[PDB]
């Protein structure tokens, strides 16, 4: 029964007294400078120029010497303007929509004050104007002169509108009667549809030492069939001198460590996941003494990079609760998994940096003593789920317990010299032994091949461990006689003989627990294929596909060249595109394999050649491209998201998603997953239903960011049953027109293979269209006839930007992206270009859909003349695809009708017809 | 071009709203500001307010603030204007005027408009009357000798007076009104000849009042 | 008391509905306090300016001690909440303490040791100092005195 | 808040003398100011803005001074196309501002004043309405002393008066005086004599009319 009064009253009340407070704050100082000292003998002077920032600087200073501590009178200086302009633009806007971009006038001056903006066309942007007067000697954009009063602050707006993808420049002028001032701002124009990665890496060993000689391999140039037009294709190439150089060239390369995917950093797997890269590129460096690379300084190098390792290790320990227990996340119930994740880092970061001893014991305690069962198996303690198991409800609780005993045993062994304990000793031995005797009746590869590293770990003169040795050693997947490649998959029902050849986050961390376990074995003639697809198997990034892979997956590279003596490297490489020409040529040695990651520039099949020499070349090629759709994919989720509106009332959103197992899965649900939402351009979410989301009991997602535009959020399962939405309201921060759908993904965090993504936008309507609102898209002509005649048809036809000229029927409407796809077939000939137009096949043509002038009929038969004809390649065949410009001819053709004008226009039609089809022009 | 439009000239009562427009022509409309100024008879001018077509920002002078009302239609390209509770001493010579804001230190006022007359009722409409003004016999001293006509008690203005219907172009002269008290006004139009020429020749004053539709002819002698 | 909403530098906020509290605080390293029942409410700001005036001896006495001495060295807390009307963004502020002072002026001793010499003039030397540790002079000094 | 004022109202010209009109204001406008004239019953041609430069159109002979509250206009030579009445601007703060107006003297000469007397008609007394007409031509300057008398009785306020503009012949000015009464008050006197006293002219003039001849 309360109005809106007491409703905002009672959070209010409510808001205080229940909580203490929160630690937070509201303002932002960023780096100090003049940190400097210096040594000045009664005079010195040390010039400078001050930050731009409206800020009151306080510069004080103190000094010593042999009489004592002086300190020096502090200074004032506050840096400021009167008049100053503020510019908001936005991330990222993508081309074809119509955006105004708002910004604020500010004054400070006594007395009220009149101004004028200019705004500077860059030459791939449509103003709606065009304002540019270049008719008089002095070119301008001319103005709307606009007040303010005094200390006061105005809004000024402009209206524009990108083509060219990422023009990066706009100038804007402030002019007073004082005078004027300029403001560089830039604009980032991003392709439309949705970016995918596609990886080709290739190992170079010309003397084939590891079981292949490779000097060259081809990467062909394959346009995707859904490639958005007027969007090219990028490609990157990384050319590094050992199985680990592409690591090393991670870290060094880039002076800031990067992260190895795009997966969030909420999780505090994340945040452990982190110091990842250093730790091993110290091993490597300390453990073989090959701190010889660096020309400079190398302890220098040793101490930075020590100091990178520590500080990485306490980067999780804000997740350590207080009996020294960690969290999954941030003051959530503690996870027995996570505990012995972060037990296994720490571990093994104790050889090189020595951590608290004692509270490694207190948490190899809390874990042990906590959750174990009678039998030796470990119980997990919070709702997370790590992975997903194959298996019916009894098979996969059985061998869930399975894999958590494995994983909390590998955690245990890494980091057990740290705080040897009778008592986790003679736990150590009890889930040894419940490892031992419940592995051998194997399921999956995946829980035999972890549960064969943890055993690989402990005592391994066990006879039943030499049998789970020789189980998994039969299950092996090699690919060439002798063996050249070998790696493992989930092995159930899937005993059959396939290859997708796609990587899997679960696949390449089975291959990995395989591949450690050999390591720890010693058998290295078994190793070599492996090591072979593993290092094929590596991103640009040095990452792989998931976390949980890519740790042990970098381990086992790494002891890997430590084991067996790595060799001299000495190459000449040269790369070049099979028929265009010759690329840049890496000679590689020693001393520069790190060098510069670079670019493929070009549009060609990409081929890499070597001469003789000795080593192991890490050559990888990741490709960038967007495209329009995702009929193809594999979707593994019912996905089904929409905007509504409320009843001061705004706009909402709600996203929906459901889990479709596989037969082999249960319906028990998904593992830890992840929800990223685009947010379309101009248009931000209400922060405080987030944050009512989270952090409350009843929390319905773990963890949630908003990054550079995008709302991820962060959940323990998510149930195959029925549907779970998320639900928050939206904000419009500008005015937008004919925007570009945005992307919802929802993926498994622990193995992306499993995903779906879909398009969504808010709502569409007609805008009016007047000013620039159609880029030469389209136009066409009136239906029947005009004073149109066939000769000046004849003018436009063999036009030479006209390449084809010939009508055909409406086959079919397809409407992909903001784009518009026609089928349709054709029907008579008259003059054709450089493309080949066969009778009555099946062509294409596109269309942008904001243009309301040029629109297709069903079904119904039309005269086009295209100025271009349009070819992709798939390497096996060659499609043709026909644009549709403002320069191309449309006429409507009735078909044999006596209306009172009909007669007359079939006349024109087939005069001009027959006058083209006489080759005359 | 550069073309501005103003409106005809309004005639209402003490307190009535009075409505006068200006019409933009030959330029972009929506991006120069519109200026409205006023001129009372004979004396200094008064600068009045401005408008941004498209924009609809105004800002008016504290003295007139709430006596005044700016309106825009981008269809027309015509800026309106409302004069509410105005009175017969506000009643004056009304322009509009483009600002021109220049890239420098250079701000005009640029085109400017015809101008409107606004006249506040004072007893409606009414006709006017000519009384005679003869000249006599002794009065006159051997050179000069003046005679006339008066229009009288008439309203609106203006009245056209002519001599002989445009036989007498130099040497006559013709006084603007003055207001009276029951709102009506007194002008006075006369011409001098000498005493021989006054004696004998005929002089027919001819009053037309184009507002109250009125002719009076006069018969001086 | 006068509370200004701002945007970013000279922005003020246009449209709040602002909520104040008060409360009797220990100390200032105290993160708790004694809250009052009876707070201002619903003020307006507009213009990204609101103002409120406080009663001391109204909003204490009959929810607290009620003697205006009862407060010294013990000071006030202030809490404020504004909300926007317009897009309905809130924000919260506050003050940690304010001090209750009895009498504006403190005293202490200068350059006049604790002990006294027989037989020769005892000096004292009196400082008088403001509710900000400075000196003020002309102030009337009054010393009253008994020998044992 | 800012606003100035324009000095002087009016001074003599000589088609050939040199002249300057200058203005004041509250605040400094830097260089701020405008100039602008105004030929009569017509709307007003930008002559000079910033105080200092020349529109297009417009010729070298008019200069100007431009700098701190203090504002200033210089004509060297006047031409037929400066008499007119002349206004100043300020276009820098928010609210425009405008000056008194500035009238220009056009002859330089002391002329002799003509005095006419106009009594009432016949019918004119017809409608209750005499009206005593006095009438002065060509004189200058533009002050004149008009001075009524009906049988020792100067009448003011029930007397209206009309200047008219100089007569571009001789361009000097001519004065008009309308005497309105009733008919019931008309007829208690008998002599009427007006009297005209001017600068030019050392004895007052004074013309009559007799009643009852
Ligand atoms: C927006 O502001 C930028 C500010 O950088 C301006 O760009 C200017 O563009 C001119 C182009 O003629 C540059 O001049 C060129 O310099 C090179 C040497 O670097 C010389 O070889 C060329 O012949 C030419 O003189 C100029 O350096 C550059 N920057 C300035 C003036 O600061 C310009 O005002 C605006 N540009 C756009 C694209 O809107």
């Amino acid at each position: 029964n309360i109005s809106h009064k007491d409703m905002q009253l009672g959070r209010l009340h409510m808001k205080t007294l229940l909580p203490v407070s929160k630690p937070e704050i509201r303002s932002y100082f960023p780096e100090s400078w003049l940190w400097e000292v210096h040594l000045v003998p009664r005079r010195k002077q040390l010039q400078f120029a001050l930050p731009d920032s409206l800020t009151t600087w306080e510069i004080q200073g103190v000094g010593i010497s042999n009489t004592g501590i002086c300190v020096a009178d502090t200074v004032k200086a506050k840096v400021f303007k009167d008049v100053f302009l503020e510019m908001n633009i936005p991330y990222s806007v993508v081309r074809g929509e119509q955006i105004q971009l708002k910004g604020t006038v500010y004054n400070y001056r006594t007395s009220g004050m009149q101004f004028c903006v200019k705004m500077s066309a860059v030459e791939g942007i449509c103003t709606s104007e065009s304002p540019v007067i270049d008719h008089q000697g002095t070119k301008s954009s001319k103005c709307v002169r606009q007040k303010v009063e005094g200390s006061s602050s105005h809004l000024v707006t402009f209206t524009v509108l990108p083509l060219e993808i990422g023009l990066h420049n706009i100038n804007f002028s402030l002019e007073t009667w004082f005078g004027k001032e300029i403001l560089v701002k830039t604009l980032r124009v991003v392709p439309e549809g949705v970016k995918r990665e596609s990886y080709s890496g290739v190992t170079l060993d010309p003397r084939g030492i590891y079981g292949t000689i490779s000097r060259r391999k081809e990467f062909p140039y394959r346009i995707p069939l859904d490639l958005v037009p007027k969007t090219e294709i990028k490609r990157i190439l990384s050319v590094k001198g050992l199985l680990v150089g592409e690591i090393l060239s991670a870290v060094l390369s880039q002076e800031g460590i990067n992260i190895l995917t795009h997966l969030p950093k909420g999780s505090a797997e994340a945040e452990l996941m982190s110091v990842v890269p250093v730790f091993y590129v110290f091993h490597y460096l300390e453990t073989g003494n090959h701190w010889n690379i660096f020309h400079s300084d190398p302890l220098i190098e040793k101490q930075k990079l020590k100091k990178k390792l520590k500080e990485g290790m306490l980067s999780i320990m804000s997740y350590r609760n207080a009996d020294y227990s960690y969290s999954v996340w941030k003051g959530g119930s503690a996870s027995t998994w996570l505990t012995a994740f972060a037990l296994r880092v720490l571990g093994q970061v104790n050889k090189y940096v020595e951590q608290n001893q004692n509270s490694i014991c207190n948490s190899l305690l809390w874990l042990v003593e906590n959750y174990q069962l009678d039998n030796g198996s470990f119980k997990e303690n919070s709702q997370y789920q790590p992975i997903k198991l194959q298996g019916t409800l009894p098979v996969e609780a059985r061998e869930n317990s399975l894999y958590l005993t494995a994983f909390t045993v590998i955690g245990i062994r890494k980091a057990f010299d740290i705080c040897p304990l009778v008592k986790i000793d003679t736990a150590l031995i009890k889930a040894d032994n419940f490892l031992l005797e419940n592995t051998l009746p194997a399921q999956s590869t995946f829980t035999l091949a972890i549960s064969a590293y943890a055993l690989s770990l402990g005592d391994k003169t066990h006879p039943q461990f030499r049998s789970i040795v020789s189980a998994l050693k039969r299950e092996a997947l090699v690919k060439g006689n002798p063996p050249i490649y070998r790696f493992w998959k989930d092995n159930l029902q899937h005993k059959d003989s396939s290859v997708p050849n796609t990587g899997t986050a679960r696949m390449v961390e089975t291959t990995a627990y395989a591949l450690l376990t050999s390591l720890n074995l010693k058998d290295i003639n078994y190793v070599n294929p492996v090591i072979k697809w593993l290092s094929e198997e590596q991103r640009y990034g040095g990452g792989f596909y998931s976390t949980q892979d890519t740790i042990n997956a970098i381990e086992g590279l790494t002891e890997y060249s430590l084991l067996v003596k790595q060799l001299r490297l000495s190459m000449d490489i040269d790369v070049s595109y099979k028929h265009k020409g010759a690329l840049h040529n890496y000679k590689m040695t020693d001393k520069n394999f790190l060098g510069r990651p670079v670019e493929v520039l070009l549009n060609d099949d990409l081929i890499v050649s070597t001469g003789f020499g000795s080593g192991l070349a890490t050559v990888h090629v990741t490709t960038v491209v967007h495209k329009t759709s995702t009929s193809e994919e594999v979707c593994s989720f019912y996905l089904k998201i929409d905007t509504q509106d409320i009843e001061s009332d705004y706009k909402r959103i709600v996203a929906c998603a459901s889990y479709k197992p596989s037969r082999e899965e249960s319906s028990s649900g998904s593992s830890h997953a992840v929800m990223d939402i685009s947010l379309p351009t101009g248009i931000s979410a209400n922060e405080e239903d987030l944050k009512a989301l989270v952090e409350g009991v009843d929390q319905l997602f773990t963890d949630y960011q908003i990054k550079d535009g995008h709302v991820i959020l962060q959940l323990n399962s998510i149930p195959s049953s029925d549907f779970l939405c998320v639900r928050f309201r939206i904000f419009e921060l500008f005015e937008v027109g004919f925007l570009s759908p945005a992307t919802f993904t929802v993926y498994e965090y622990h193995r992306p293979d499993k995903q779906c993504t879909m398009f969504y936008s808010t709502s569409n309507i007609k805008i009016a269209a007047c000013k620039c609102v159609e880029a030469d898209c389209g136009q066409m002509q009136e239906e029947l006839d005009l004073t149109i005649s066939a000769e000046t048809r004849k003018q436009t036809a063999c036009k030479p930007e006209i390449a084809y000229a010939y009508k055909v029927s409406i086959t079919s409407i397809t409407v992909e992206n903001v784009f518009v796809k026609y089928k349709a077939t054709l029907l008579d000939i008259y003059k054709t270009g450089e493309a080949v137009a066969e009778k009555d096949s099946e062509i294409t043509f596109i269309k942008k859909v904001t243009c309301t002038n040029a629109e297709l009929v069903k079904g119904r038969q039309y005269l086009i003349m295209g100025k271009e004809a349009l070819q992709i390649k798939y390497n096996f065949s060659f499609r043709y695809i026909y644009p549709l410009d403002s320069l191309t001819w449309i006429e409507y053709w009735p078909r044999d009708t006596t209306c009172s004008s009909c007669q007359a226009f079939l006349a024109n039609l087939d005069e001009f017809a027959e006058d083209i089809f006489l080759n005359g022009c | 071009q550069v073309q501005l439009v103003q409106s005809g000239a309004e005639v209402k009562k003490p307190g009535a709203s009075v409505k006068v427009s200006c019409k933009a022509s030959g330029y972009i409309f929506s991006n120069y500001w519109i200026q409205w100024v006023r001129q009372a008879p004979g004396q200094g001018l008064e600068w009045m307010g401005e408008i941004l077509p498209g924009s609809g920002s105004t800002e008016y002078t504290e003295n007139f603030k709430d006596r005044v009302t700016m309106t825009r239609d981008t269809s027309t390209s015509t800026v309106y204007m409302e004069l509410s509770s105005l009175r017969s001493e506000d009643t004056a010579v009304y322009y509009c005027a483009r600002y021109f804001f220049g890239s420098s230190p250079n701000w005009y006022f640029d085109v400017w408009g015809q101008g409107t007359l606004v006249t506040v009722s004072s007893a409606s409409t009414k006709g006017p009357s000519v009384f005679p003004l003869a000249p006599s016999s002794k009065s006159t001293s051997g050179g000069t000798a003046a005679l006339g006509c008066l229009v009288k008690d008439y309203f609106p203005e203006p009245v056209t007076v002519s001599w002989n219907s445009g036989a007498l172009t130099s040497g006559v002269h013709t006084f603007p009104a003055v207001l009276q008290s029951s709102g009506l006004y007194s002008l006075s139009s006369v011409v001098t000849v000498p005493s021989s020429s006054l004696g004998t020749q005929t002089y027919i004053c001819n009053v037309n009042h184009k507002p109250s539709n009125t002719k009076v002819d006069k018969r001086v002698e | 008391i006068t509370i200004k909403a701002r945007y970013f530098y000279n922005k003020v906020v246009t449209e709040a509905d602002v909520y104040i509290t008060f409360g009797i605080r220990e100390d200032l390293k105290d993160d708790q306090k004694e809250m009052m029942q009876t707070a201002m409410q619903n003020t307006m700001l507009i213009n990204g300016i609101a103002q409120v005036t406080f009663d001391s001896e109204t909003a204490v006495k009959e929810l607290s001690y009620y003697s205006l001495e009862d407060l010294n060295n013990k000071y006030l807390y202030i809490a404020v909440t504004v909300i926007e009307s317009t897009g309905g963004f809130s924000e919260e502020a506050e003050i940690p303490g304010i001090k209750y002072v009895l009498s504006p002026y403190k005293l202490n001793l200068v350059a006049t040791p604790l002990f006294l010499k027989p037989g020769i003039p005892y000096p004292i030397k009196v400082q008088v100092k403001d509710s900000l540790d400075q000196l003020v002079g002309g102030v009337p000094v009054t010393l009253n005195a008994q020998t044992i | 808040d800012i606003q100035m004022t324009q000095s002087p109202s009016s001074l003599s010209a000589s088609v050939g003398d040199r002249v300057t009109i200058t203005c004041g204001a509250s605040e400094n406008i830097y260089g701020a100011l405008n100039w602008y004239q105004q030929k009569p019953g017509k709307a007003p041609k930008l002559l000079i803005y910033g105080a200092t430069n020349l529109a297009d159109g417009v010729p070298s002979r008019f200069s100007g001074s431009g700098s701190g509250t203090d504002f200033t206009l210089t004509i060297s030579s006047l031409q037929p196309e400066d008499f007119a009445t002349y206004y100043c601007q300020n276009v820098l703060n928010t609210p425009l501002t405008f000056g008194q107006g500035t009238k220009v003297e056009i002859k330089r000469t002391v002329a002799a004043p003509s005095v006419f007397i106009f009594p009432p008609s016949d019918e004119q007394l017809k409608s209750g309405t005499a009206s005593v007409v006095c009438l002065l031509n060509n004189f200058y300057p533009r002050e004149a002393k008009v001075q009524w008398k009906v049988d020792n009785a100067l009448q003011s306020g029930n007397s209206q008066e009309s200047v008219t503009e100089q007569d571009s012949k001789d361009s000097t000015y001519s004065l008009s005086s309308t005497l309105t009464l009733s008919k019931a008050d008309y007829e208690k006197h008998k002599v009427y004599a007006c009297e005209v006293t001017h600068q030019g002219l050392s004895s007052p003039v004074t013309k009559s009319f007799n009643r009852g001849e």
